[PDB]
């Protein structure tokens, strides 16, 4: 009836990092995943980061890193504010 | 620093064209800047190959290069301008401002 | 769905309508105006070109055809409503 | 330097994805790249805003950027992965490969 | 304009055809192939998926479905032609 | 019945910097215009070049150079190989 990588937005994902000009109280209405991402740049001080996928290669931007030259973790998680209480932490 | 539609308001009065444009005497021509880098999210609208072209550039940041923040949606604006001959002509110029952004 | 009153100098040029109502046709979530372009010149007026604009940010509720530039070549006033290019006024 | 689409050659192998992609090992994901300078040729696709945009860069070089090159024309291809229950599935993913560049 | 042999065995899952004649459909101007892609473990045969492929630069011109990798753990052949999703071969 | 914008490509325009893969004996098949710009680039040395507009757009990329950097001269014509015999010089 209609494409999933055309889908109707319903998800809701939450915003600390990528946070759009109209997220309410840090709210995006997205239609793929929530994600959350423990990328610390290369000097020491680490940062986070937890917004909305647009489900449109989100396969390719959901498993681990492969092999990459810093280290990330990208949890994607479809329910509603489960990237709220997330705290990954990079394997060595 | 983001993919974002930014503000620009460009006058015909200034780019040379007084003389042969009647109306507008300039229009709001949302120029688009910004960066993109991994991960792509659901405002900054990308593609597939965006996506996959952001992940090489991740291993090899030399070989390829990140995608670029480049208009998306675009909406066309009337012009009322004058002709060879001194002959006003009107015409719907297609692809004149920017409603929309993304990486491709 | 806006409607303006079409007329045109040059219709025997491209073959068109020297005058009548134009039904106005443009993107969804877009205003449509209407234009009123003449020539004056030492008090004799003649009409050139009237009817329907797109989207412009020189003519948001006006609900007259009032030309604003100081002597030009062409006088023009874009007006937003229905069936506003009745009439028109040269008042800067 | 012009706008020019780009031979690039991506294997899923040295991208991690080898133990969920059954077929292809490795696709022709050409990249674009090049620089966009007045004038926009005809093999330089580009639209009216392009245009603008290059052309107000002329008087204000440091306000507003020049248009990128972009791709235009984009080509799906199949894909057979692996499913999170090592379930087969065959997708064709749009927007994959590059056919054709321009100026945005 | 192609046609393949479209065989499934999770045809169940999806609510589709286990086997069938499937017309090919692809964008203009590129070509069409068909593909098989079976298990075999200790000389045991069953297959997983026939069906069509789009342009691919692994079976440019090839009129059979042979499979060219070394003990992967699902065989893949990709052909161009009509109706080569015949038979197939794991001749590396 | 069709548009001046994506009008079929008829017009030969000729080829002397900006050359595409295509071109045969320095020829462009065109739809718009020919046009032949003579900028000298910030050092001395003075460039040319000749070739084939895309008509779109073409309005704004025909006219003088209004207010420039540099200086540039850019004739428009749209006879075949007319940019062939045309050497330009910038007015100071
Ligand atoms: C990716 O494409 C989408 C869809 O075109 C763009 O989303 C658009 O974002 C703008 C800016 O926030 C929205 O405008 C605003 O919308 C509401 C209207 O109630 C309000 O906050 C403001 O008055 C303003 O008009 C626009 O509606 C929205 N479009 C849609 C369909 O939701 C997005 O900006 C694009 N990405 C980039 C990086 O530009
Ligand atoms: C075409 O051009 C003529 C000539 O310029 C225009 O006549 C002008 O009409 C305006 C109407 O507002 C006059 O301004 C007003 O005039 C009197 C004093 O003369 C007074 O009511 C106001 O103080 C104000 O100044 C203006 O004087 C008059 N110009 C001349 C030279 O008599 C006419 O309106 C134009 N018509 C169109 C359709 O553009
Ligand atoms: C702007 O868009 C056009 C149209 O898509 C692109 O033109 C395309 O250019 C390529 C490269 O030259 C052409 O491929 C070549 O065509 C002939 C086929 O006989 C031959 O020389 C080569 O074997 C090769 O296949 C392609 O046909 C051509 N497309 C069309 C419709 O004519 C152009 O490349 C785009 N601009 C940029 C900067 O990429
Ligand atoms: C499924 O797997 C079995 C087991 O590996 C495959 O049997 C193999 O068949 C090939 C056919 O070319 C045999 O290679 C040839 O065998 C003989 C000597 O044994 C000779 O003609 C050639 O020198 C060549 O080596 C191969 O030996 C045989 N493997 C075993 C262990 O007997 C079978 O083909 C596979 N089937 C599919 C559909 O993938
Ligand atoms: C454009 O012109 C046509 C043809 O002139 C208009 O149709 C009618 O034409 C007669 C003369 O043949 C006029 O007297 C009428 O006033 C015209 N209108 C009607 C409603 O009969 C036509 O209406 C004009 N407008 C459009 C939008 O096509
Ligand atoms: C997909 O399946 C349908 C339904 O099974 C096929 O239509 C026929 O179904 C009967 C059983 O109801 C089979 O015996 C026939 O072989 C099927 N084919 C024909 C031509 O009658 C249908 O053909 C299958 N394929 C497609 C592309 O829809
Ligand atoms: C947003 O938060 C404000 C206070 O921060 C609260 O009053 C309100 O309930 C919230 N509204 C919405 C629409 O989420
Ligand atoms: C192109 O030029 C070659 C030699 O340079 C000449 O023999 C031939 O006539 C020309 N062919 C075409 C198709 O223009």
């Amino acid at each position: 009836t209609l494409a999933p990588e055309d889908t109707l937005p319903f998800l809701k994902c939450y915003c600390s990092g990528h946070c759009p000009d109209d997220a309410i109280n840090n709210t995006c209405i997205t239609n793929g995943h929530c994600f959350a991402i423990i990328e610390e740049d290369d000097q020491g001080e680490t940062t986070l980061a937890s917004g909305c996928m647009k489900y449109e290669g989100s396969d390719f931007q959901c498993k681990d890193s492969p092999k990459a030259q810093l280290r990330r973790t990208i949890e994607c998680c479809r329910t509603n504010l489960c990237n709220q209480y997330l705290q990954p932490t990079l394997p060595p | 620093t983001a993919c974002r539609k930014h503000e620009l308001y460009v006058s015909f009065q200034d780019l040379g064209w007084q003389d042969w444009i009647i109306a507008p005497k300039g229009y709001a021509a949302n120029y688009c800047d910004g960066e993109c880098s991994f991960p792509l999210n659901a405002h900054m609208n990308a593609t597939n190959h965006a996506i996959v072209q952001t992940l090489v550039h991740l291993m090899n940041p030399e070989y390829v290069p990140k995608p670029c923040c480049a208009p998306t949606k675009l909406n066309a604006i009337s012009v009322l301008y004058f002709d060879d001959n001194s002959n006003v002509i009107l015409k719907k110029y297609r692809n004149m401002v920017v409603r929309a952004c993304g990486c491709h | 769905t806006r409607e303006c009153i079409y007329y045109n100098a040059n219709w025997e040029l491209e073959r068109t309508n020297q005058s009548g109502l134009e039904r106005c046709e443009g993107e969804q979530d877009k205003r449509l105006h209407c234009y009123a372009s003449w020539r004056n010149s030492s008090g004799t007026i003649e009409l050139v070109k009237k009817g329907c604009w797109l989207d412009d940010f020189n003519c948001y509720d006006r609900q007259e055809c009032v030309a604003t530039e100081e002597n030009p070549q062409v006088y023009f006033c874009c007006c937003e409503g229905n069936f506003c290019n009745e009439r028109f006024t040269h008042l800067p």
